[PDB]
């Protein structure tokens, strides 16, 4: 139940971060809706596979959220950027926003599942632990692509308020107008930063190599275990 | 144990191999997938830094959380590269020009994703109470991993892409062509 | 589909490679026998007097 609680909080924190960038309650609702649909669908798939609700399946639900929310934002925001650029109405704006990235969605989920599928095949008694998690994540990724092909596009066509051509919302009022006018922050300052690290490039490659080294260093020096001891609110005392 | 052995290396080796094969199909290229895979350390460094300087261990919850960071950072790297390439194909745009143009348009969606997630998983790192051990363990690695992945990859992915395209030539590019 | 992969030789190779390495791994873990189970199973009751 404690994991259920952080799961609900994770969704609410996602909903707030969605609302910070997309500043429409209508628009941040879209990705937020997708989460409950994909996650509840995943529980159903768990039942299909004869799995149980446990710490590892529950941690699947939680970790999947970054993956799911990514699917939603990718579709939603790509529409946002089709509207502020061609002044198109929501129904058409998403129709070829989808027609141009629906292949990507399917493709990417495919390569991503390669990260988790082999782990499903871990063997032994301690094998079911890694497998529960992999199936949960891959299931969620599947449903998330389904939801991104079915509900999300529909929700974009009927929930997204129109954006005029060129509009970037840089003068709403108070804070929101601030963050937008200042979102070009260094969308410009950053891309001039990137353009700089490209002219040289020579020794940005060397930095990478220390990171790979420090990684190798940190990794060999970090001890390994299985599952941590937990405080279960009880214990025993042996007397002999 | 005398049954155990070592699954780790080979399974992740298989994983890296199947991921590379998938990326190759995606971009129709044997080389370009490298620009996406070089991002794997950037997130592992955070996971190590996080777990290290919090006395954590390399256990089940460390391993699964890293997979996630790697997945989500792979995904952000792929979206940048997909658009940098599609601008050199459907548009004529040269390398450096189509690299920055893809970085600009994907900066927002990237930070949206990473922050919303980094922040969404913080109730796990801050957790006290029953099962808090597993919630703290799985949580901190992902957060540290995601933060390192998400700040580093934002600068390194553009570097990966151009460096790779300029070792596997074509000997025509770098001035924007004509469709 | 053929027109699709004629233009995408690499995608075709990865499909074939992934299939092969999938099968390669399969061979490492597969039981070996002359026959599978082909005999009908039997149960014997034994008693002594
Ligand atoms: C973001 C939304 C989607 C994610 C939400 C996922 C959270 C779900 C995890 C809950 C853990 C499962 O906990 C489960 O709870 C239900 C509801 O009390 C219990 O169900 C019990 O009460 C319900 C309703 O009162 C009865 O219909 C049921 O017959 C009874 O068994 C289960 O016996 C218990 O095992
Ligand atoms: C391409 C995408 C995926 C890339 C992922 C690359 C990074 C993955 C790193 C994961 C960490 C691997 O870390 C490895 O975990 C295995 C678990 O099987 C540990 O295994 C160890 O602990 C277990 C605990 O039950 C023992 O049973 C086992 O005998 C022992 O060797 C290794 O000591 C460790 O080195």
């Amino acid at each position: 139940h404690e994991v259920v609680k952080t799961l609900v909080e994770a969704i609410i924190l996602v909903f707030l971060v969605m609302y910070l960038f997309l500043q429409n309650f209508r628009a941040t609702l879209i990705p937020t809706i997708a989460v409950p649909v994909v996650l509840l669908g995943t529980f159903a798939v768990l039942a299909a596979f004869g799995f149980s609700i446990n710490t590892l399946t529950m941690f699947g639900m939680v970790l999947a959220i970054g993956l799911l929310v990514n699917d939603a934002i990718v579709v939603v925001e790509n529409v946002e950027r089709v509207m502020a650029e061609e002044g198109l109405p929501p129904k058409e704006a998403t129709r070829k926003s989808m027609g141009q990235i629906q292949g990507a969605l399917v493709g990417i989920a495919m390569v991503l599942s390669a990260v988790f599928v082999p782990m499903a095949f871990f063997g032994g008694s301690t094998g079911a632990i890694y497998r529960q998690f992999s199936i949960t994540i891959v299931s969620a990724m599947a449903l998330s692509v389904l939801v991104a092909l079915i509900l999300t596009p529909a929700l974009c066509a009927t929930m997204l308020k129109p954006i005029a051509k060129g509009d970037h919302g840089e003068g709403k009022k108070g804070f929101f107008g601030w963050f937008n006018r200042m979102f070009e922050k260094s969308t410009h300052h950053y891309t001039d930063s990137v353009g700089g690290i490209l002219r040289s490039t020579g020794r940005y490659l060397v930095l990478y190599l220390i990171i790979v080294v420090g990684m190798a260093y940190l990794f060999v020096r970090l001890p390994s275990s299985f599952l941590p001891d937990e405080d279960q609110g009880v214990f025993m005392t042996m007397v002999q | 144990e005398r049954l155990s052995g070592n699954q780790a290396p080979s399974l992740y080796a298989i994983s890296l191999i199947v991921v590379f094969l998938c990326l190759a199909a995606l971009y129709e290229s044997w080389s370009i997938p490298f620009s996406v895979m070089l991002v794997v350390p950037l997130g592992v460094i955070g996971a190590l830094l996080a777990a290290t300087f919090r006395g954590l261990t390399n256990d089940v919850y460390f391993q699964v959380g890293l997979l996630t960071t790697i997945g989500l950072s792979a995904k952000n790297a792929i979206l940048i590269v997909e658009f940098a390439k599609d601008l050199m194909d459907k548009e004529g745009k040269g390398l450096i020009e189509a690299t920055l143009d893809a970085v600009r348009m994907r900066l927002r969606p990237i930070l949206m994703t990473s922050l919303a997630f980094i922040l969404g998983v913080m109730p796990l790192v801050i957790s006290t109470g029953a099962g808090s051990g597993a919630q703290n363990a799985v949580g901190t690695g992902v957060m540290g991993g995601m933060v390192t992945a998400t700040v580093l990859a934002i600068f390194f992915v553009p570097v990966f892409f151009v460096v790779v395209r300029r070792r596997f030539s074509r000997k025509n590019e770098d001035i924007e062509h004509s469709h | 589909m053929p027109n699709f992969f004629i233009d995408r030789p690499i995608f075709a190779w990865v499909i074939a490679i992934i299939i092969m390495l999938a099968g390669g791994l399969a061979i490492l873990k597969l039981p070996v026998a002359q026959y599978p189970t082909i005999a009908p199973p039997a149960v014997t009751i034994s008693a002594s007097y």
